[PDB]
């Protein structure tokens, strides 16, 4: 898998990839 | 959160399954 800083849009479509089926949560609220 | 972990800094492909549902 790639190793690099994963931000904005580039980190939501990791997410989708990654999780298939699963689906995930995104809440970037820090 | 995640901001924090996957893009403030790097994170290996476990780390990202954690925000899986
Ligand atoms: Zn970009």
């Amino acid at each position: 898998f790639v190793n690099q800083h994963l931000c904005g849009s580039h980190l939501v479509e990791a997410l989708y990839l990654v999780c298939g089926e699963r689906g995930f949560f995104y809440t970037p609220k820090t | 959160g995640i901001v924090e972990q996957c893009c403030t800094s790097i994170c290996s492909l476990y780390q990202l399954e954690n925000y899986c549902n």
